[PDB]
């Protein structure tokens, strides 16, 4: 419940759970390229590129290979995101956009062949653009709607392959970021009270969508369906200080709680953000927390350098910042009453001249996967997957090709964009195949 | 399936509103017409949460379609009504939420109401 995760702060395991879910995932941004092609609208990170920054992986021409790089490392399922604007050029639900809807078709195909369960996201940050322009995207409410519109063609034709969704990927940063700090999409700076009305929306679109599934789709669908909310870990510098522990749940209870406590929580934003924040943070009637709660079948988690870089991402409140991932799970598991868990996301990233030797990003690995399975085996958290992020390298947001996250190494410069196994990609591939570390 | 509501006499520039209620997924609503000595034609569509709402353009910003699926209801008020919006209209549905404006990709029909308009 409510401020039980405060009690955190006061290789022994090589094998996994039987039968455990292994993944890897990527979005669509970072991995298409094709961003005008065959009709599909342009989204506020297109326009954004344009004004503030200065191919990518080309999955969207070269299906096959990234088919070819989940086939090497023996994946059970594949989370990737739907360009909304690919299928949806105006956002709107007129005239489906058929040649958009012929790669997810045939994506989604290929890995049901393969018996690869997808999980699909239906919105990893690509507004598309017109929906900006006409409304002020999520700062509008009409975009509840218009989301869900979308999701329901999504549910429609894509529901009997798709048996694990994903609404939102990181509400969080797209409020802040892209409202408060102006570093991502639509990049518009200052103005909190639009920060905390989009975090509104986001909630809002997704619970509708929830009930939505739930009432229409999974009687006969019979699948799952989530948001994937990210947070940073953090610790107190003064262990026995009852104020540095407060600080370190206010803390995790600005970027977790704010999205948590109304979706997997009691239905309301955490009680010390509606006071402090009573000036900006909307109100959810009486009717909407009974909406907002239980909106979730499975608690889908993000734990990446999102959250920790740059250093704007998040308020350390005088903190240490921690990637302890297995405390971090245990937080889950004491705020929201110990739910089943995805771990939708998890990695680091390298600089952008480290092409496939990426040592680090084995290091990382080890020590998040030994920490997952101190969190299961210890805590007896319900942690049932994990998605490796990202299958290949691509477009870092803000961060443009100056890092890589993939475990399939690109190079950019070259025409085939050929899927080059990283170590990681080695070594993710013999932690599936002996279901943890080496025996 | 669908049933139609609210046609009738109506003199020219005056108002009508129609319903087509179903009777119970999540459909589009859609509205067509056929007026004498002419093919059926596409009036205005709805999505499912109301967020797409499409026009012929010989009825944009004359009428106005909504919904509410608390009732299974979707409404079609026309305003400013012409002599030449005379017609039987048709109430349909269809599943895909996809608002299209071609009569073969709506799979629901009603039984037609007869909407007069006068001088
Ligand atoms: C959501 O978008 C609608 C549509 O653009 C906005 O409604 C317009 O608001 C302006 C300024 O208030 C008016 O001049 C227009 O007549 C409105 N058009 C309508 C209602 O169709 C609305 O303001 C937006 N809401 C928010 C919170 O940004
Ligand atoms: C707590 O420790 C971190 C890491 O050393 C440091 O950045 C921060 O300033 C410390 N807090 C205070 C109040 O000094």
């Amino acid at each position: 419940f409510s401020g039980d995760g405060r009690a955190i702060w006061s290789f022994l395991y090589d094998t996994f759970p039987k039968n455990f879910f292994w993944g890897i995932g990527t979005g669509a941004l970072q991995v298409e390229g094709s961003w005008k092609k065959d009709g599909k609208g342009p989204s506020i990170w297109d326009h954004f590129i344009h004004t503030h920054l200065k191919g990518s992986s080309d999955s969207y021409i070269f299906l096959e290979k990234d088919l070819s790089a989940l086939d090497f490392i023996g994946v059970s399922f594949y989370q990737f995101s739907i360009s909304w604007p690919r299928l949806f050029p105006d956002g709107i639900v007129t005239v489906a956009n058929a040649k958009g809807l012929q790669y997810y078709s045939t994506l989604l195909d290929a890995l049901v062949l393969r018996n690869i369960e997808p999980i699909v996201t239906l919105y990893h940050w690509d507004l598309p653009l017109a929906l900006q322009e006409k409304y002020g995207g999520w700062k509008n409410d009409t975009i509840i709607d218009i989301f869900n519109d979308y999701a329901t063609y999504c549910f429609q034709m894509f529901g009997d392959r798709v048996k694990y969704w994903i609404t939102i990927h990181n509400p969080y940063l797209v409020a802040w970021h892209g409202y408060g700090t102006g570093m991502h999409a639509p990049g518009e700076k200052g103005n909190l009270a639009a920060v905390y009305t989009v975090g509104h929306n986001l909630i809002k679109a997704h619970s509708k969508v929830w009930h939505n599934y739930n009432t229409h789709f999974r009687p006969h669908q019979k699948g799952w369906l989530s948001i994937t909310l990210g947070s940073h870990w953090i610790e107190p510098n003064r262990s026995e200080n009852t104020m540095d522990i407060f600080k370190c749940q206010q803390s995790m209870v600005s970027v977790l709680g704010w999205f948590a406590n109304p979706i997997h929580g009691d239905g309301d934003y955490p009680e010390g953000m509606r006071k402090k924040l009573f000036s900006v943070l909307p109100i959810f009637s009486e009717a909407e927390k009974h909406e907002m709660r239980g909106t979730a079948d499975f608690f889908a988690f993000s734990f990446g350098p999102n959250n920790f870089k740059p250093l704007n991402t998040m308020a350390k409140m005088g903190q240490n910042v921690s990637l302890n991932l297995r405390e971090a799970l245990n937080w889950i598991k004491l705020e929201y009453n110990n739910p089943r868990i995805l771990i939708a996301e998890n990695g680091w990233f390298t600089d952008s001249r480290v092409k496939t030797e990426d040592t680090t990003a084995i290091y990382m690995m080890k020590n998040f996967l030994s920490q997952v399975l101190q969190a299961i085996r210890l805590d007896e958290i319900r942690v049932f997957g994990y998605t490796a992020w990202s299958l290949l390298d691509g477009f870092e947001w803000q961060d443009a090709y100056t890092i890589r996250r993939g475990l399939f190494y690109v190079d950019f410069n070259s025409k085939q964009k050929e899927r080059k196994p990283k170590s990681s990609a080695h070594y993710y591939k013999q932690i599936i195949r002996e279901n943890g570390f080496s025996l | 399936q669908l049933v139609e509501s609210g046609g009738g006499l109506v003199q020219a520039g005056g108002s009508l509103r129609l319903s087509c209620a179903a009777s119970q997924s999540p459909y589009v609503g859609g509205w067509f017409r056929q007026a004498p000595g002419k093919e059926r034609e596409f009036v205005a569509a709805i999505s499912w949460s109301g967020g797409t709402k499409l026009y012929a353009d010989s009825v944009k910003g004359r009428f106005t379609i909504s919904r509410d699926n608390a009732k299974n209801t979707v409404y079609l008020q026309m305003n400013t009504l012409k002599r030449e919006d005379t017609a039987v209209y048709y109430c349909a549905a269809r599943r895909i939420n996809e608002v299209l404006t071609t009569a073969p990709d709506y799979d629901f029909w009603g039984q037609g109401t007869q909407v007069t308009v006068s001088s």
